């Protein structure tokens, strides 16, 4: 669950900036 | 069409007595269960009632919790009582409360939908009395959890706000688990997101803040689809959180990439006419670490609302401000000093 979100989260960012 | 049934003093001495109620119309939809409007036959007063189905095997959590509040900027609990119906086999619980005509949310969209802000003057009011309410039932450890413009009930005329509905809410005691998916997305706190089981009465704070902003800015501050967008909205505003403050909301997520990201300076988030104090306090009201956010009561003593304490102040219609200076020791049990602030010199004899 912890690894697994912040993976998708990451993601995330990267595609913000 | 008149409605009589035998109802318990909310937070009375347990001696049921009969009431009767007319005029029956729907509200819309509560936390669980439909909530009715109706007047009293007696008073004539007008009531909203909340019909909840409650299981027979346990304690109503919600109903525990109303029993135990007496507050000014909170809606009362009257009376409560049970009936049956909807397929039988079952019992609901009715909660007979204050009725009050508006919300901050249909007052909000009324300004925005004409491309103007509501009056500083107004969020003053409003956010202060429902810090009051905060500091009020924190003090129990009680935790609402639904805050959110909808949950905000106000009175155009007189200004008072009163907090609504807690079917969400929960007595919080140190050791035990507590549901991480909760309040609404938009003011959804960030260690919630984090999936944090530990979280204490500092959400509702948050949650505040984000009313707060929204009521600056127009819209809600941190708005998106999915429950992760919501925590990349908050690092848009606030920044890539440090390590320190990723320990502090869940720790099981301290050691993690998390690309940096700047912080969006607080003023060039507001439009230039924002009041300074409004974005002080906004900026102590959102933060990552829980326990860095300020306490209602706290919040109440915010130079942001020093024009509430000033003598000569009044509602943009003449009247007087409602009470904001009727503090009990229950109110003032997380920090008594403050009273020396909080009730101004002008109240004090
Ligand atoms: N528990 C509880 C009560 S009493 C009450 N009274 C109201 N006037 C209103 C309104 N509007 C509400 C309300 C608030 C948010 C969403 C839906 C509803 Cl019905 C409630 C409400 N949820």
């Amino acid at each position: 669950e912890p690894q697994k979100f912040a993976e998708e989260l990451i993601h995330r960012l990267e595609a913000v900036q | 069409k008149v409605t009589t049934v035998v109802a318990t003093p909310g937070q009375g001495p347990d001696r049921p007595q009969e009431v009767s109620y007319t005029d029956t119309k729907v509200i819309g939809n509560g936390s669980f269960g439909v909530v009715y409007q109706a007047k009293l036959c007696d008073s004539g007063e007008l009531v909203a009632i909340k019909k909840v189905l409650q299981d027979k095997r346990f304690k109503n959590r919600e109903l525990q919790i109303m029993r135990k509040l007496d507050h000014c900027n909170i809606v009362r609990l009257r009376y409560f009582f049970y009936s049956s119906g909807e397929k039988k086999d079952e019992v609901y619980l009715n909660l007979v409360l204050d009725y009050v005509p508006e919300t901050v949310y249909r007052v909000a969209r009324h300004y925005s939908r004409a491309k103007q802000t509501l009056p500083v003057i107004y969020v003053k009011l409003y956010m202060y009395q429902l810090f009051r309410s905060l500091a009020y039932i924190h003090s129990f450890g009680i935790c609402h959890r639904d805050i959110k413009p909808q949950n905000l009930l106000l009175d155009p005329d007189t200004a008072v706000l009163k907090l609504c509905d807690f079917g969400s809410a929960k007595q919080l005691v140190r050791g035990e688990p507590n549901v991480s998916y909760i309040c609404s997305r938009y003011y959804r706190a960030p260690e919630l997101i984090f999936g944090a089981t530990d979280y204490t009465s500092s959400i509702d704070v948050w949650s505040a803040g984000c009313v707060l902003a929204e009521l600056l800015l127009g819209q809600p501050i941190f708005p998106g689809d999915s429950g992760v967008d919501q925590l990349v909205e908050i690092i848009k505003v606030l920044g890539t959180p440090t390590r320190e403050q990723i320990r502090e909301m869940n720790p099981n997520y301290t050691e993690f990439k998390f690309p940096q990201i700047k912080a969006h300076p607080w003023t060039k988030v507001f439009r230039p006419r924002t009041p300074p104090e409004a974005i002080a306090l906004c900026s102590r009201l959102l933060e990552y670490t829980p326990t860095a956010r300020l306490t209602p009561l706290e919040a109440c003593a915010h130079s942001f609302f020093d024009e509430l304490r000033d003598p000569n102040v009044k509602l943009p219609n003449g009247r007087d401000t409602p009470a904001l200076f009727n503090f009990t020791t229950q109110e003032l049990s997380s920090n008594p000093p403050l009273a020396t602030i909080l009730i101004p010199p002008h109240a004090r004899i």
